[PDB]
C-alpha cells in the first residue's frame, strides 16, 4: 500500500507547494503598478492582405528578417510570403494535405512543418539548381505534431498530440532528447530568448518549463480551467502568458512560481487560439475564435484595441522580432499585416 | 416616306382606335387594376432586393440573378405605373415622341424580365450537371450574362424608338400600338416563344438527369412541382398576349381593341407573381422577411 | 504503477525546493523592464508612415 | 528596378500553378472511413483496390481519395474539423462483434462513436455511408446466440434479415439532422464487387442534391 502513501505525500507537498507560493504573495502586480494610469487606446490598420491559399490556413511564423514569413494550409501547399511586396516567393507541395504547424529556422535557410503524419518535414531553402525538395523527414513521434520550432540550424524541438515533446538532431535524425511529463495533448511551446529553457502547454490545463540541456521538468503552472491552445514567453524572459479555451490569458512569472495576473473580459467567451507579446512586452496580443484578435495591457490587464479584418476563426497570430507589425490568419483562406 | 408632322389623334384615326375623349368607368377600372399591380409589383421586388442586400447568405450567382430579375421587375412596375396617368383621355395630350418613350419603356422592361427568367433557367442547368461538390464561384460569368441580358433588353426597346415604326408604312400599321408596325410585334412574339420553349427544354433536361441518376439511389415530386409551376406562370401569363399580337398582325378585321388592355395587365401580373415563384422555396429568404 | 507516482513525487520535489521570490519584487521587475524598453516598441508608440514599410 | 520586376512574374506562375492544383484538387471526391479499429475497413480499403493513411482510387470517370486515420491514437477533439468538408464518412461496423466484449461490448462503443461523429458540429451537412461489415459472419453467429446480447429490448426471430435490418435502424437512430444529411447503408457483399458502385451511386447522389441545393430547385 505504498502506491496511496506516495500519492498523499504528494499531497503533503503540494499543501507545503501552496503555502509557500501564498507566503511569497506579498503583493499583486494590480496594486503595485497601478501608479502609472493606463497607456491609452491602441489602433491597428490592415496594412496588408496576402491571397493565394484556396484552403484553411492552420499556422504561421515570421523570420528573424523580419520581411519574409510562412503559412501552411490545408490545400496541402506550404507558402513562403514577402510582406513587403506581397509577392509569394516560394509556393511548397506537401506529401500530406494534414498540416498544423510551420517553422523558419531562425537561420533562414530552412522550414520545417507536420501535422496528422506524425512527421516533422525539413524543407532545405538552398535550391542550388532544382525546385525546394524535402531535405528530411524526422519519424518516431506516435501522434499529431502540433508545433515546432528550430533550437538551431541542426536542432528542432517538437510537440506531439502523444503527450511528449522532442529534441531531434536534424542531421543523424534520431531523438536527441525527450520530454515528458504531460498528461495531455502538448498543444504549444515557446523557446526563451537564450534557447536554455522552453514553456509547453498542453491539453491538461498545464504548463511545464523543461531544460534543453538537462531534459528534466524544472517548474509546473496551473491556474486554466481548460486546454491551453498556446503560450508565448514574456520579452524579459522571466514570464510567459498562456491562452486557453476558457476564453482567458494568463501571465505566470518563473521566479515567483505563480500566477501573476489574469486578463479576462465577460464579453468574450470563445476559445484563444494565439497568444504574443510586443518588443516591449506592454501589448498582449490574443487571437480568438470571435473572428477577431484583442490588444491587452499587460501590466494592468485592460483592453487597447481589436483586430477584425477576418471572416473565420483566426487560428494564428505573430509579432516580428522588430515588432513593426502583426501578421494573422484565418480559416478565410486569407493572411493579414497590421500596423 | 414618312409623316412626322401629324399627332396620336391622326393615326389613332387611322386604325380603329378612339381617343377616349374624357373619363369612363373602363378609363377607371383600368387605372385601379393597374396601380394595384404596380403597388404590388414594387412592393414585392423592394421586399426581395432588400433582403437579398441585408442577409450575406445570399451572396452567389443564382442570387445576383434573382436580384437582377428582381429588379428588372422593379423597373416594369415603374412603367406600368408611368403608363397609368396617361393613357385613356390623358393619351390625347400625349406626341409621337412621348408616345415611343412610352412604348420603348414597356418594352425593354418587359424583355429584360423575360431574358432574366431564361438567363435563371441557364444557370439553373449548368449548375445542376457539375460533378463538383463545393465548386467557389466567381463573379466573371453571372455579370457578363447579366449586361449581355440587359443590352438585349435595351437594344430591343430601342429599336423601334428610333427607325423601326409604321411611321413610314402607313398601310402597315398595328391596331394595338398604332405607331408600331406588324414586323416588330411578330419579331417580338417569336423571341417570347423560343425563350419558352428553351426553358421548357432545358428545365425538362434538368428533370430528366436527375431522375436516371437518382433513381438508382422524395427529389422528383419537388423537382417536379418546381418546374410544372415556374414554367406554368409564364405560359399562363404570355400565352394571351402573344396570340393576341399574332392574330392583329395575321387576321385582319379581327377584333383585338377590347382584349389589350387586359392582356398587358396580365403580362404585367408575370412580373407581380416573379419575385415570390423564385423565393418561396428558400425559407430562409423567407425569414429574412421582416 | 508505482514507478510512475514515484518518479512523478521525485520530479516534484524539486519543484517544491525553489528559489521562490516575493510577488513585489518580480512585479518590480517586470514593470522596470516594460516602461525601460518603451520607446523600441513600435506598436506601442504607432509610427508615421514613412517610417514603416507597411505604409507605402 | 531591374530584376525586381522579374521575380513577380516568376511569382505570378507560382499563382497560375495554384489554381490549376486547386482545380484538380475540386475534381476528386473525399471520403473519410472511420471504424472502431475492427470494424472490417481493411477489408473496405482492399475491396477498393504511422499517421494517415489515403487510399485513391477511380470508377466510372470519377475519383475519389479514402482517408484513413486509425493510427493517430489521441484526443479525437483536437484535429477532427480538419476534415470538415470531405464529401463523405464512410463509417464501418462489424455486425459480429454485436456479442463479443472488449465491460462493454464493442457495438455499444460503435454506436457511442457514431452518435459523436454524426452529430458532431463540425459534421452537420455531410453523409454518412454505413457499411456493416462481416455480412456471413454475423449471420452464421446468430443461429445459435440471440440478439439480446447488445440490445435488451429486441423482440423477434434470430434471424439474419430481421436483425440486420433492426441494428440498420438502431444505427440510424443516432441521426439528428434528419433534414441536413442522410444515411446510405449497405451490407457489405463479398463477390458481388459492387461496394465501389455503392459509394459511387451515394457520393452521385449527394453531388446532385447538393447542386439543386445550390440553385432554388431545392
Ligand atoms: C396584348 C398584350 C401584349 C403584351 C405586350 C408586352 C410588351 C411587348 C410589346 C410589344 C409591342 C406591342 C404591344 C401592343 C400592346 C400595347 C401595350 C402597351 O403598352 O400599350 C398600352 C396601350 O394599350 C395604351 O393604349 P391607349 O390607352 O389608347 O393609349
Amino acid at each position: 500500500s505504498e502506491l496511496d502513501q506516495l500519492r498523499q505525500e504528494a499531497e503533503q507537498l503540494k499543501n507545503q507547494i501552496r503555502d509557500a507560493r501564498k507566503a511569497c504573495a506579498d503583493a499583486t502586480l494590480s496594486q503595485i503598478t497601478n501608479n502609472i494610469d493606463p497607456v491609452g487606446r491602441i489602433q491597428m490598420r490592415t496594412r496588408r492582405t496576402l491571397r493565394g491559399h484556396l484552403a484553411k490556413i492552420y499556422a504561421m511564423h515570421w523570420g528573424t528578417d523580419s520581411r519574409l514569413l510562412v503559412s501552411a494550409s490545408q490545400d496541402g501547399k506550404l507558402i513562403i510570403w514577402d510582406s513587403y511586396t506581397t509577392n509569394k516567393v516560394h509556393a511548397i507541395p506537401l506529401r500530406s494535405s494534414w498540416v498544423m504547424t510551420c517553422a523558419y529556422a531562425p537561420s533562414g535557410n530552412y522550414v520545417a512543418c507536420g501535422g496528422l503524419d506524425n512527421i516533422c518535414s525539413i524543407y532545405n531553402l538552398k535550391t542550388r539548381e532544382g525546385n525546394v525538395r524535402v531535405s528530411r523527414e524526422l519519424a518516431g513521434h506516435t501522434g499529431y505534431l502540433s508545433c515546432c520550432r528550430f533550437l538551431d540550424d541542426n536542432q528542432i524541438v517538437t510537440s506531439s498530440g502523444d503527450t511528449t515533446c522532442a529534441l531531434w538532431d536534424i542531421e543523424t535524425g534520431q531523438q536527441t532528447t525527450t520530454f515528458t511529463g504531460h498528461t495531455g495533448d502538448v498543444m504549444s511551446l515557446s523557446l526563451a530568448p537564450d534557447t536554455r529553457l522552453f514553456v509547453s502547454g498542453a491539453c491538461d490545463a498545464s504548463a511545464k518549463l523543461w531544460d534543453v540541456r538537462e531534459g528534466m521538468c524544472r517548474q509546473t503552472f496551473t491556474g486554466h480551467e481548460s486546454d491551453i491552445n498556446a503560450i508565448c514567453f514574456f520579452p524579459n524572459g522571466n514570464a510567459f502568458a498562456t491562452g486557453s479555451d476558457d476564453a482567458t490569458c494568463r501571465l505566470f512569472d518563473l521566479r515567483a512560481d505563480q500566477e501573476l495576473m489574469t486578463y479576462s473580459h465577460d464579453n468574450i467567451i470563445c476559445g484563444i487560439t494565439s497568444v504574443s507579446f510586443s518588443k516591449s512586452g506592454r501589448l498582449l496580443l490574443a487571437g480568438y475564435d470571435d473572428f477577431n484578435c484583442n490588444v491587452w495591457d499587460a501590466l494592468k490587464a485592460d483592453r487597447a484595441g481589436v483586430l477584425a479584418g477576418h471572416d473565420n476563426r483566426v487560428s494564428c497570430l505573430g509579432v516580428t522580432d522588430d515588432g513593426m507589425a502583426v501578421a494573422t490568419g484565418s480559416w478565410d483562406s486569407f493572411l493579414k499585416i497590421w500596423n | 416616306q414618312c409623316f412626322y408632322n401629324e399627332s396620336i389623334a391622326f393615326f389613332y384615326n387611322r386604325s380603329g382606335k378612339h381617343l377616349a375623349t374624357e373619363w369612363n368607368t373602363v378609363s377607371k377600372l383600368v387605372m385601379g387594376l393597374g396601380i394595384t399591380v404596380c403597388i404590388f409589383i414594387m412592393l414585392a421586388n423592394l421586399l426581395v432586393m432588400v433582403a437579398i442586400y441585408v442577409n450575406r447568405r445570399f451572396h452567389f450567382p443564382i442570387y445576383y440573378l434573382m436580384a437582377n430579375l428582381a429588379a428588372a421587375d422593379f423597373f416594369a412596375g415603374l412603367a406600368y405605373f408611368y403608363l397609368m396617368f396617361n393613357t385613356g383621355p390623358n393619351t390625347r395630350r400625349l406626341t409621337v415622341s412621348t408616345w415611343l418613350l412610352r412604348q420603348g419603356l414597356i418594352d425593354t422592361s418587359l424583355t429584360a424580365s423575360v431574358a432574366n427568367l431564361l438567363a435563371i433557367a441557364i444557370e439553373r442547368h449548368i449548375t445542376v450537371f457539375r460533378m463538383q461538390l463545393h465548386t467557389r464561384m466567381s463573379n466573371r460569368r453571372v455579370v457578363v450574362v447579366i449586361v449581355v441580358i440587359w443590352t438585349m433588353a435595351i437594344v430591343m426597346g430601342a429599336i423601334p424608338s428610333v427607325g423601326w415604326n409604321c411611321i413610314c408604312d402607313i398601310e402597315n400599321c398595328s391596331n394595338m400600338a398604332p405607331l408600331y408596325s406588324d414586323s416588330y410585334l411578330v419579331f417580338w412574339a417569336i423571341f417570347n416563344l423560343v425563350t419558352f420553349v428553351v426553358m421548357v427544354v432545358l428545365y425538362a433536361h434538368i428533370f430528366g438527369y436527375v431522375r436516371q441518376r437518382t433513381m438508382r439511389m422524395d427529389t422528383m415530386m419537388s423537382l417536379l412541382k418546381t418546374v410544372v409551376i415556374v414554367l406554368g406562370a409564364f405560359i399562363i401569363c404570355w400565352t394571351p398576349g402573344l396570340v393576341l399580337l399574332l392574330l392583329d398582325v395575321c387576321c385582319p378585321q379581327c377584333d383585338v381593341l377590347a382584349y389589350e388592355k387586359f392582356f398587358l395587365l396580365l403580362a404585367e401580373f408575370n412580373s407581380a407573381m416573379n419575385p415570390i415563384i423564385y423565393s418561396y422555396r428558400d425559407k430562409e429568404m423567407s425569414a429574412t422577411f421582416r | 504503477s508505482i514507478a510512475q507516482a514515484r518518479k512523478l513525487v521525485e520530479q516534484l520535489k524539486m519543484e517544491a525546493n525553489i528559489d521562490r521570490i516575493k510577488v513585489s519584487k518580480a512585479a518590480a521587475d517586470l514593470m522596470a523592464y516594460c516602461e525601460a524598453h518603451a520607446k523600441e516598441d513600435p506598436l506601442l508608440t504607432p509610427v508615421p508612415a514613412s517610417e514603416n514599410p507597411f505604409r507605402e | 528596378s531591374a530584376e525586381d520586376k522579374a521575380a513577380v512574374e516568376r511569382s505570378k506562375m507560382i499563382d497560375r500553378n495554384l489554381r490549376e492544383d486547386g482545380e484538380k484538387a475540386a475534381r476528386e471526391v473525399k471520403l473519410l472511413l472511420l471504424g472502431a479499429g475492427e470494424s472490417g475497413k481493411s477489408t473496405i480499403v482492399k475491396q477498393m483496390k504511422t499517421g494517415i493513411v489515403e487510399t485513391h482510387f477511380t470508377f466510372k470517370d470519377l475519383h475519389f481519395k479514402m482517408f484513413d486515420v486509425g493510427a493517430q491514437r489521441s484526443e479525437r477533439k483536437k484535429w477532427i474539423h480538419c476534415f470538415e468538408g470531405v464529401t463523405a464518412i464512410i463509417f464501418c461496423v462489424a455486425l459480429s462483434d454485436y456479442d463479443l466484449v472488449l465491460e462493454m461490448n464493442r457495438m455499444h462503443e460503435s454506436m457511442k462513436l457514431f452518435d459523436s461523429i454524426c452529430n458532431n458540429k463540425w459534421f452537420t451537412d455531410t453523409s454518412i455511408i454505413l457499411f456493416l461489415n462481416k455480412k456471413d459472419l454475423f449471420e452464421e453467429k446468430i443461429k445459435k446466440s440471440p440478439l439480446t446480447i447488445c440490445y435488451p429490448e429486441y423482440a423477434g426471430s434470430n434471424t439474419y434479415e430481421e436483425a440486420a435490418a433492426y441494428i440498420q435502424c438502431q444505427f440510424e437512430d443516432l441521426n439528428k439532422r434528419k433534414d441536413t444529411k442522410e444515411i446510405y447503408t449497405h451490407f457489405t457483399c463479398a463477390t458481388d464487387t459492387k461496394n465501389v458502385q455503392f459509394v459511387f451511386d451515394a457520393v452521385t447522389d449527394v453531388i446532385i442534391k447538393n447542386n439543386l441545393k445550390d440553385c432554388g430547385l431545392f
